[PDB]
């Protein structure tokens, strides 16, 4: 049922670029910040799909 | 004073050396060298971490007995190479100025490979001016596991 | 005890001529050509008069082969301040200089004189039967550097057998020198000079710079003052075979109680009860603060914390001149408390070595009438921070790839650098991981490595 | 994707209730906001399927 | 399949206990809720992270 | 059912994988801390789910 | 040996449930403390029989 | 008799170096390294001058930990009155601090500095085996404060087994404070670091303000005065370990004497025979007024009525220095006739403790030569109101959901704040359920 939803969250994992050695020391900090922001939203969506489907 | 397109901001120097044939000790010179070394972050590249030299002689060059000069690795030469290469390609696209550069032996492969290796040196130079692979640009400064 | 003395590189030849003229003023070898004390020509034939024996022309000349392809150091050992007191004809010059490049010496620029130095070592190795090893004055990259020491060590281990290979592997200060590439040769040192050797030492240059700029306060931050103090340390170590008597604690048990293991190969040195020429005004002759400032970083060659480096061995050495009963009198001074962190499988006591005959003082330097000394030389795991510093330097340089194309088109290999990295890692883990107390192998259930 | 691209569309179509309220400031302004957060993740994967149809 | 059946089986294996007593064990009950939901989500993301 | 319950807690005990001991001693200490976290949480929930059956 | 390890847990459940929790003093609370520590050691033996046997 | 103390926060490092300067001045531990009373360099370890370790060739250092993310605080400490003998190898600081909050220093930016100070704690934990708890200096919002402690107490209670420890929580004062969200960090610190603790006691800066401006008649509310007073108080506390006397009991004995419950956990440190250049000149010291002036409301760290303040314990600490004869005379002159309102169904045995070998008073401070100490470490079940007032202000400010947005995107959720309110309400209502006298 959510075996495609876990593939969607694995695509959110697949939206991760490499941490860019070819990346300025200010810029891959921004990659890390948008990473942690997007998995904050992903954790909110994860507890959404955990709590809502249990009913 | 530096005889190039001056840009300390666009500077990642690799090996600097200034011969001090002015008769004075090198302790204050090395202290000021450390001050110039650490006061700006553009010089921080950290390959061969003793990439300086202080050679002192006592033979004067001219009637001004105590003086010095500047020699030092140049990294703002990328804009010089571009300023020459793109105005070579400015007068190459329309087969410009083949009045007598049509030589005794002429090919298109020689000019094409000339500009391709010019591109492959300026692009590798700008890849080495970027991609901070010693300061903090690795994956192991922020722990080890960040997916 | 008639060990062959090899001196290559600029530092090797520099401290070779310096220390051998310190023996000349120590053994009384006047610029006349012979001593006025013992009338045997060249040198004596006592137990301690054994470094100088009959090889050259019947005159018992000082015994040291001086080879280096840099010709200016051979010139200034030929045209320094002593012209006949060394070997009158056995110093052969070098034709083309390596000029601060190590990798040329091992593969390209030093290969013409390897046959000549093999002839010299066959000349000086078929000599008198006393040969406990080799007094190697190793260098990294000054002249030829590690090249001739490396080829000599490898062909001496695969051709001469299993003789001891006592090294003075100097790890110089980058401030006073001019090269940058030095981590490459200092990490090829492990591959080409460490495994096929049998015993080694350490001499340094950073602590002498630190005391000369701040503590000893001598305005001479060059190789000359470094030579002036390393001459004292070389005279101190050679005083075991040079001062024979009731307490001749010589090399024989010394080489036994230095090294415990294959890759515990690197000892440490803590000689600094020094009194300067600007302190040479009849000041305090101390036997208490030289015991009280032992583990402070002043005596240490490399600034390391003793709080983290466990010791599997400790070799104490107090060479004085006053009384042989002062051995017991100094045993009963400070040795009773000594609560020092140790490996749980090593002994505790301290050996004692004294040379109660007073020496002859070196003039024209930064030293007073030095008579007594402290040195807590041992193999310590606290050099793991120094080797981690060297490996950090080499990792940064290998990320920068400085002079890689200089150092690959002559006979080296990137896989050879990988194997040198593995050899350096072995020397690390015999001091980092295995060197610390490994008691965590008895048994417990928490989820550890079973 | 390209047939599972509409499977995340039926995932959003499936588990999106009406915003039933629970207390003030909640369940009609912040659960609605986490639903719009889901929609902005949908927008992001729309500009990221913009670049997978490129390949 | 069996993974999501396991995850929802553990979700239904965390029932809300009865409210009774002089409010000692209720805080431990809330702690048990929040923690055990956290590691069931952790098991979920690990299982769907390998796949 | 007891069969599915203990077989499934065994299956998530198989989701306690063998480690990756590659790295230095500090990376192995971080691995050790992750191991203590996972062992603590997983045996606490094992005994808790056993108590929810009987003990 | 897996079916052995599941049918015994079944027999730790089956043959002895907790005795009738009604005793004619407050000492039945004491014997319920006995039985909750008894289920603590059933927790103990149940984490032995799966980890020191099949792990 | 060996313990190593850690200090976090700016005010934590301030009280730490003030108290360590007082220690080194009152044991004779000179800035020359050695103590001139004997011939051991650096310090010593005999029975009670045991705040050192053999680091060098007999060299001893005043072992402590000074940690703050803001980097200039260790620089202004290191240029102080005890200049160069602080450790040149463990003064670990960051680059940019959390800048007066909780969440960033705890969850996000401190997560790459917790393991570094943990490795430092392990390296100092490979040293001498004497261990009798800890001494953690922190505040609620001074420097990093709650951000380090809320993680490191959990890390200590998980990584280092079940070892005892002790911490110092600086209770704030809104009249000299620098923040507004102090109810939030206070309630978060109180549900986190107190349930993973072994011993603690809270010191109120507003109590120092009251005993200075309302009891000593001085007119200077500066943190230097607070640092000197905290140095005096913590020196009097530690003087049992620091000097041996008649009842030279360890701090482990104190913490296994005081705490009755995981929730009933906090004392009321009763030490106000207040002194300065004013109230030490030509006065007379006696064992009656300093002991009769304890239970009164204007002598307390946390405010309580004497009849409404119920003493579960009435432990006492004396600096002594003359005789135990007058102390065992005051056990009948003061302590025996104490029919003061007490707690029901608990023993009513008063405890005294005298520690000889005087700690030297502060040099260059304000107070003149003083003798006695009445550091009566009682406890009070009616300190539930002292946090119920903060819970009431947190209710009146938390229904408006103020400053929530700074504490959302750093990992937590609104359930964490509801759990913090639940934990403090549970502690308070447990005190009016069984802590305050019941049936």
């Amino acid at each position: 049922d959510l075996l495609k939803a876990v593939r969607l969250i694995k695509f959110l994992y697949q939206s991760n670029p490499p941490p860019n050695p070819e990346g300025t020391r200010q810029a891959r900090r921004n990659r890390r910040r948008r990473w942690r922001e997007r998995q904050r939203q992903i954790h909110s969506i994860s507890e959404r799909i955990l709590s809502t489907y249990l009913g | 004073n530096m005889m190039a397109a001056c840009d300390p901001r666009h500077g990642r120097y690799l090996t600097v050396a200034a011969v001090f044939r002015g008769r004075m000790s090198m302790k204050e010179v090395d202290e000021q060298m450390l001050n110039v070394q650490n006061k700006n972050s553009s010089y921080f590249v950290e390959w061969i971490p003793n990439n300086v030299k202080t050679a002192v002689c006592d033979i004067p060059p001219r009637g001004l007995k105590m003086s010095a000069t500047f020699i030092g690795n140049s990294t703002a030469i990328q804009e010089l190479f571009k300023r020459i290469s793109e105005q070579f390609t400015a007068m190459f696209r329309r087969k410009a100025f083949l009045h007598w550069y049509t030589g005794e032996g002429m090919d298109e492969m020689e000019f094409t490979e000339a500009e391709s290796n010019m591109n492959d040196l300026v692009s590798e130079y700008q890849q080495y001016q970027d991609a901070t692979a010693d300061e903090q640009g690795e994956f192991e400064e922020e722990g080890e596991e960040d997916e | 005890r008639e060990c062959i003395s090899i001196h290559v590189g600029q530092a090797g030849v520099q401290i070779g001529n310096a220390c051998w003229e310190l023996y000349c003023l120590e053994h009384g070898i006047q610029p006349d050509g012979q001593m006025p004390s013992d009338k045997t020509i060249g040198g004596g034939d006592d137990s301690f008069n054994t470094f100088f024996s009959e090889t050259g022309a019947g005159k018992h000349v000082p015994r040291a082969v001086f080879v280096d392809l840099e010709p200016t150091v051979i010139d200034e050992v030929r045209t320094g301040t002593y012209r006949q007191l060394f070997h009158p004809e056995q110093l052969i010059t070098g034709k083309e200089d390596a000029a601060n490049n190590y990798a040329r010496g091992h593969y390209t620029i030093g290969k013409e004189i390897i046959d000549l130095v093999l002839d010299r070592i066959r000349k000086l190795a078929d000599q008198c039967t006393g040969l406990q090893g080799f007094s190697v004055f190793h260098s990294f990259g000054g002249g030829t550097g590690s090249g001739f020491t490396s080829l000599l060590m490898e062909r001496l281990s695969v051709d001469y057998g299993k003789k001891s290979k006592l090294e003075f592997s100097i790890y110089p200060a980058p401030q006073v020198s001019t090269a940058v590439v030095e981590p490459y040769n200092s990490i090829l040192t492990t591959h080409t000079t460490l495994e096929h050797s049998d015993c080694a030492f350490m001499v340094d240059n950073e602590a002498i710079y630190d005391i000369c700029r701040r503590n000893l306060d001598i305005e001479r931050p060059t190789y000359t003052n470094l030579n002036r103090l390393i001459g004292q340390i070389v005279s101190s170590i050679t005083a075991s075979l040079r001062f024979d008597g009731a307490l001749n604690v010589d090399l024989t048990e010394f080489q036994t109680n230095l090294v415990p293991y294959p890759r515990a190969h690197f000892p440490l040195a803590t000689y600094a009860p020094v009194i300067s020429a600007e302190k040479a005004y009849h000041e305090q002759l101390s036997v208490a603060e030289i015991t009280n400032a032992c583990f402070e970083p002043a005596n240490q060659m490399v600034k390391c914390d003793p709080r983290h480096g466990k010791y599997m061995a400790c070799c104490l050495l107090y060479r004085g001149d006053v009384v042989p009963k002062d051995v017991n009198a100094a045993i009963a001074t400070i040795k009773t408390k000594r609560t020092i962190q140790f490996v749980d499988w090593c002994p505790t006591g301290f050996k004692v070595g004294i040379n109660y005959e007073p020496p002859t003082v070196v003039p024209g330097g930064d030293l007073a009438k030095v008579q007594r000394a402290v040195c807590m030389l041992s193999n310590t795991t606290a050099i793991a921070e120094a080797w981690a510093r060297l490996d950090h330097k080499f990792d940064l340089m290998y990320a920068k790839r400085a002079f890689v194309h200089w150092y690959v088109g002559e006979g080296m290999e990137e896989g050879e650098f990988s194997e040198a990295r593995e050899d350096m890692a072995a020397l690390e883990k015999d001091y980092e991981e295995v060197g610390v107390d490994s008691v965590e192998g008895e048994g417990e259930e928490e989820g550890e490595e079973y």
